[PDB]
């Protein structure tokens, strides 16, 4: 469906990222945070995103 | 006793059948995040803390913890425990004086209510201070026990 | 304190009790579970003998 | 333990019996059903305590506290 | 499945049972610490104000 | 629960000395022995709820 | 308490030996009494003292 | 040939000590080829359990 | 009164299983509160639903 | 902006308002008015219940291995093909010094404690031209020797020393820019029991070591160039003052200590019996 | 009188560091001292 699905919209250009209420920092409540999966694998892609483009 | 109830006398119950004892302990100690100055197991008055609960510390004494043979209720604390960050501005800012608490008192479970009995301390493997306490309750059978 | 044995059988001075009427069976308020006789498969009583059989 | 105060089912005071229990047994070589039967238990439901209760009290006893 | 389809809930109780003869069976019987617990609503009309006031 | 049964509704007596409390004839479409077994309560909040809980 | 005895047992031990109650009716119960924590007139006082000798 | 092998003692006795306080049967590697209930905690209600 | 039917009795030994009453009654109504999916948490002792 | 939020009961307002939790109902309320503020409270226990980032800094660490549900070729291509990024970051040298001071505490079976302190002496300063270079074990046993002495763990020099060699120069060097950058960003008596742990005596001479010391420690004769030699003697004279055979000549290669030096403290402990013993 | 730490009637008082090790003794585990505050029970 041309105005809801398209195969050029089919493969990942610009990344949504979802707001900390859907990766909330566990605040570990011993003294620490304890910060989560989803946002260090997201630090991940930025990481290898700018070594991409640096190296580019 | 349809179904494998059971009418059970009242009366024996109160000689003492089936009675018995309950030991339960409580495992604490002081944690080195440093820079190394640790927590404290103190008695954390109003003016010092963040957050503390309603457990009306008046149970602990002056080194911070309960004394044996003493009886407590089940919102009761029996173990005083505070921040020793520093990173923080731990008296000096983001916080009033409620000096440096962010206190982390442990209660006792909510339900039962025993006798403090054979508190010891001694340090841990590398040498810390390291508390177990153990309390001490009497369980009569009521209605609902399995026999 | 005073207390009674109604609450707590602490304060019971009772400790034991005995009970029986019509040892011989007389008003029939049993009947008894027998494979061969009564009679011979239960124990009397031991006031059978202050009334007659 | 000790052997209970007032038997559960009946409530005759039981515990002033023990050590003579104890001794009928130690010096008068007796047999035990007719020990408590001279000791003057003659329904049950009291014979049975004396009869299987067990002494914990004295293997607690003996360590050393304070 | 375990957040849409089911869920925990509020207002729920579970304790043991045990038979009894004197509840005719739309009837059960609970606690007082129980139904001290948990609570319902109730709207305040012309009819129940005075029950209602006493029970505040 | 396995069946229509075993969500029924009940009226509500409250009785001391805590465990909950219920006829025997009630039993087996529960299928539930006295051997140590546990039930759940729902107390519903408003009127619709309350109404259509008592008449189905 | 030091012993090894544990401190509820020793009250519920405690709490059932049999007590001398010819004159019981000369006193009066605690909750009827004109007094507070235990006057002469409703209640009377135990003391036990031991020793490791 | 000595400073290596107290780094050595230090592997083998987190070894051991790990496996028996956890139960995988393996060394800290995220418990490769193993068993899980190998050291469960003694049970303590009676003498006869 | 006498009951009619004669009754068997006797001595026999049982013995006390753990799981009382007094750790298996347990209630909510309007508790804390889960962080991630925003229900009610779990835990009997940790007052959940 | 500041975007801060506290809380005020708008029907009491005469403080900064006396209000309490109700933990176990999730919600706040105005302790004096009685009045609920907010509800349904987040949890603060049991998400501690359910189960170092800063020493290992601001980049996030990842111990990465091979797992179950893959082939065992598969692990092997995992482990290859995980090493493409271990040279942009200077997070590789810091969980490599990490993992040499790991190596070290461990062997010199450290607490877990002085780790984390030697850990954290080595992030706090971790670079800069004043660290330049000091082949690593400058700067390494340096951290190690901070941490654990301001762990209360006093060790010795010739200990740190045989452990790893580092000429004793540009360790001391080393040390005093450690104490010179510490000191801008901001225990003797503890040696003897790990000397009669290594000669394996009873509480009370360690006691009447303790005393001695103090005592010798108050009058006069530092007597020595590092004391901890007098410190020793004290051990000497208490073991001379019981009648248990650990001849000088034993201790001397017991304790890497000349016996000259033993005989010297024996002498000017001889003239000095006077105030030294307790009972 | 704050401390026991053993079979030992050692009553330390213990402020800091005056022979946790007690003297007629040789332990390390100090053992805390059951209070002289007054406590009640209830024989039922
Ligand atoms: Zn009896
Ligand atoms: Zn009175
Ligand atoms: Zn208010
Ligand atoms: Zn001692």
């Amino acid at each position: 469906n041309e105005v809801f699905s398209r195969p050029e919209w089919m493969i990942l250009t610009c990344l949504p990222v979802p707001p900390p209420p859907v990766r909330p920092s566990i605040s570990f409540n011993e003294s620490q945070r304890g910060e989560d999966d989803l946002t260090f694998k997201l630090a991940d892609i930025l990481k290898a995103n700018i070594s991409l483009e640096t190296l580019e | 006793n349809q179904e494998d109830s059971m009418i059970m006398n009242q009366s024996s119950i109160d000689r003492g059948l089936f009675r018995s004892l309950f030991f339960r302990s409580y495992m604490d100690q002081e944690k080195k995040y440093g820079m190394s100055i640790t927590e404290t197991f103190e008695k954390p008055q109003r003016t010092n803390t963040l957050r503390m609960k309603h457990g009306t510390y008046d149970k602990l004494d002056d080194d911070g913890l309960i004394a044996p043979g003493v009886r407590v209720s089940g919102e009761d604390v029996i173990i005083g425990k505070t921040t020793p960050i520093s990173p923080d501005e731990e008296e000096l800012g983001q916080r009033t004086a409620y000096h440096s608490k962010r206190d982390a008192s442990t209660p006792l479970r909510s339900t039962e209510n025993g006798i403090v009995d054979q508190v010891l301390v001694t340090t841990n493997q590398d040498g810390l201070k390291f508390v177990k306490v153990r309390v001490r309750t009497t369980k009569i059978p009521q209605i609902g026990d399995k026999f | 304190k005073k207390g009674i044995a109604k609450e707590h059988a602490k304060w019971g001075p009772a400790a034991a009790i005995e009970f029986e009427y019509d040892p011989w069976n007389k008003l029939k308020h049993t009947d008894y579970w027998y494979e061969q006789d009564s009679a011979k498969e239960w124990p009397q009583s031991k006031n059978c003998e202050y009334e007659d059989p | 333990m000790i052997v209970p105060v007032r038997c559960f089912s009946c409530g005759k005071v039981v515990g002033d019996k023990w050590e003579s229990y104890l001794n009928l047994l130690q010096e008068d070589e007796l047999d035990e059903g007719t020990a408590l039967s001279r000791l003057g238990l003659k329904r049950y439901c009291c014979r049975r305590m004396i009869l299987t209760h067990v002494d914990l009290i004295e293997k607690f006893l003996r360590y050393n506290p304070l | 499945r375990g957040n849409l389809m089911g869920k925990r809930v509020d207002f729920s109780a579970r304790t043991v049972i045990s038979g009894d003869p004197n509840l005719e069976l739309d009837q059960v019987g609970v606690p007082k610490s129980i139904a001290k617990t948990l609570t319902y609503p109730e709207v305040v009309t012309p009819y129940n104000i005075d029950r209602l006031t006493q029970l505040v | 629960s396995l069946h229509k049964m075993s969500m029924m509704a009940h009226r509500v007596k409250v009785i001391p000395y805590s465990t909950f409390r219920l006829n025997l004839s009630v039993t087996s479409p529960y299928n539930a022995d006295f051997d140590g077994d546990e039930m759940n309560l729902h107390v519903p909040q408003s009127e619709e709820t309350r109404a259509e809980l008592s008449q189905l | 308490n030091t012993t090894v005895l544990a401190d509820e047992f020793i009250a519920h031990r405690l709490g059932l030996i049999p007590l001398q109650s010819m004159d019981i009716e000369q006193l009066e119960y605690s909750r009827d009494c004109f007094c507070e924590d235990h006057c002469d007139k409703c209640s009377v006082v135990l003391t036990l003292q031991a020793f490791g000798e | 040939f000595n400073m290596k092998l107290a780094i050595n003692a230090k592997t083998i006795t987190s070894g051991l000590k790990y496996a028996l306080a956890t139960g995988n049967w393996g060394e800290q590697k995220k418990a490769m080829s193993s068993r899980a209930g190998v050291s469960q905690v003694l049970n303590r209600y009676t003498y006869s359990s | 009164k006498k009951l009619m039917a004669q009754i068997f009795f006797g001595p026999t030994y049982y013995q006390r299983l753990r799981h009382m009453v007094d750790d298996k009654i347990h209630a909510r109504a309007r508790g804390p509160m889960q962080v991630l999916t925003r229900q009610p948490v779990e835990g009997r002792s940790r007052d959940g639903g | 902006p500041n975007l801060n939020i506290v809380l005020t009961c708008p029907e009491c307002k005469v403080y900064p308002p006396k209000i309490v939790e109700r933990f176990s109902e999730g919600d706040v309320v105005c302790a004096l008015c009685g009045l609920v503020l907010s509800d349904k409270l987040v949890d603060t226990r049991s998400e501690w219940r359910t189960f170092n980032p800063l020493l290992d800094g601001n980049n996030l660490s990842t111990r990465i291995g091979k797992g179950e549900t893959t082939d065992m070729r598969f692990t092997k291509e995992l482990n290859k093909a995980q090493g493409k990024n271990v040279m942009d970051k200077k997070d590789n040298e810091v969980q490599a010094a990490f993992a040499k001071i790991t190596m070290l505490c461990d062997a010199a079976e450290l607490p877990k404690i002085v780790k984390d302190c030697a850990k954290e002496a080595y992030k706090l300063c971790h670079d800069e031209k004043t660290l330049k270079g000091k082949s690593m074990e400058s700067i390494m046993a340096a951290s190690i020797l901070i941490g654990c002495r301001r762990a209360e763990v006093a060790r010795t020099f010739k200990e740190i020393q045989s452990l790893i060699h580092v000429k004793t120069k540009e360790f001391g060097k080393t040390l005093n820019i450690m104490k010179n950058i510490l000191r801008g960003k901001s225990q003797n008596l503890t040696y003897i029991p790990r000397f009669c742990s290594h000669l394996g005596l009873p509480m009370q001479v360690t006691t009447s070591a303790e005393y001695t010391a103090k005592k010798c420690k108050e009058i006069k004769e530092i007597a020595g160039k590092s004391p901890i030699t007098i410190a020793v003697v004290s051990i000497y004279l208490n073991i001379l003052l019981f009648q248990i055979p650990i001849t000088a000549a034993k201790v001397g290669q017991t304790l890497q200590v000349t016996e000259g030096t033993i005989k010297s403290g024996y002498k000017i402990l001889y003239e000095h019996r006077d105030k030294l013993v307790d009972p | 009188l704050k401390y026991i730490c053993a079979e030992c009637s050692s009553k330390l008082s213990l402020s800091r560091t005056d022979a946790v090790r007690c003297k007629d003794c040789g332990h390390r585990i100090l053992l805390k001292a059951r209070t002289k505050r007054l406590v009640q029970f209830e024989a039922r």
